[PDB]
């Protein structure tokens, strides 16, 4: 366990550049940026990334410049992915925790594909209460109702379509808006109907403001989507909501 | 329709 | 205390552009920058300035974005002056303290004239213990040996030349290098000899590593400077150190 | 020589 000298050496260079863009030559800037991006992503973004070692670098970055901490914590590869995107995507939540605690994370920033680290939680299977709390903290630092650039989907819709009940529970605990519609006019409840996630439809219908009369671009309500998908248990829960 | 798609880990990360 | 709605509104628009440059127009970015700049200055940079009112704006900036807090606290007018420059200049140290407590100050950032906030302390008189401690915290955040772009002078040389004993004592307590030389080759001790500041020359010579044999561009030592300036009393102190 | 100059508040703030 030791601070990457290659990383620190290139961060000292970038600190001068962030103070004054004329302080590094063209060659020196290209080299330092390339090294920081590479080493920072070696250190933080791997599957086995060690949270204590992450914390130590974050303290050394801070003690160099508060502007360097922000710049490094939010540095992004050619696909727009940051340490937060990758460590959420690998479900390495002890590292996510360490990144969140830096104070400088951008939990709503979308990669080139159009998704924020909040949205990347949708495919995570949460294992422990520690992980759940980290996720809740992540959610509460940004806009849980934001829409991805591709199809206008939210975190809730993504999580609902992938059957990740615990991510759905954490979203609703942070008061996620269940009535948001994607570019097709689809709601989260309609995702549950398509994919037949009976329990998840339950969780959504338990949200009192859940609007079951919303329609997509073809005029389908959730009930229509549920009937066309042969999901009679979900359809049945919708009958009770329509007072039958 | 997007509500019927199953996106993967790598589709969320890369495009 | 109410926040300035014009400032807050202009900060909200900045928050967007700072985070996502394709989420604000450049026409829109222009008017917002100008407003933030105008309003933020008026808020903290006058000789009247309430520290708590400053503090409660910083928390609100931080609750908008950490990057927004940085950008606002370090925003500079056409003279390259920031809130820290003006507040140090005006000797408003409670405001200085609140700025340093932001964690985002740049205490070495030189204005257009070539001086940083650390250098501007050379015109302050330190009255209260909180003013001393704010100046010491300010000194320890940056490089006290940095040289101004005009003539390469240090904070110490400037404080000696204006005779500010308390600022010289604060500088020497943070281990300021007494042997730095400006573009003419002048040391702080040479400044003390030119202006006839006896106590200050005494404070410099008390530093054991002080090198009295250093020469400026024309070959003058501090003793030569002193003798040419008619400073008998200072020239005598040098003789003691030579024997 | 700069060591003989006595700089003002205004000279340190404005160029």
């Amino acid at each position: 366990m030791e601070l990457s000298p290659d990383l620190i050496s290139a961060c000292l260079a970038l600190e001068k550049y962030l103070d004054n863009p004329n302080a590094l030559t063209e060659r020196e800037l290209k080299v330092a940026y390339t090294t920081v991006l590479q080493e920072w992503l070696r250190l933080a973004c791997r599957s086995d990334a060690h949270p204590e070692l992450v914390r130590r670098h974050l303290v050394t970055f801070r003690a160099m410049s508060a502007r360097l901490l922000d710049y490094v914590v939010n540095i992004a590869d050619s696909n727009g992915n940051t340490a937060l995107h990758y460590s959420v995507s690998h479900a390495n939540f002890p590292v996510v925790q360490q990144l969140l605690d830096s104070g400088v994370c951008k939990v709503d920033k979308q990669n080139r594909a159009g998704y924020s680290p909040i949205m990347l939680t949708a495919l995570a299977t949460l294992k422990t209460q520690d992980d759940i709390e980290t996720v809740l903290q992540l959610f509460r630092l940004g806009n849980i109702n934001a829409k991805a650039s591709q199809a206008g989907q939210t975190a809730l819709m993504l999580a609902v379509s992938h059957g990740r009940v615990d991510v759905v529970k954490a979203l609703l605990a942070c008061e996620a808006d269940v009535n948001v519609q994607d570019d097709d006019g689809s709601t989260a409840l309609m995702c549950a109907c398509e994919h037949g996630h009976k329990e998840i439809a339950g969780l959504l219908l338990a949200v009192p403001s859940c609007d079951i009369s919303l329609t997509d671009r073809d005029g389908s309500t959730a009930l229509m989507v549920a009937l066309d998908a042969g999901q009679s248990e979900i359809a049945s829960m919708l009958y009770s909501r329509m007072n039958i | 329709k997007a509500r019927r798609r199953t996106t993967t880990q790598m589709e969320l990360l890369y495009a």
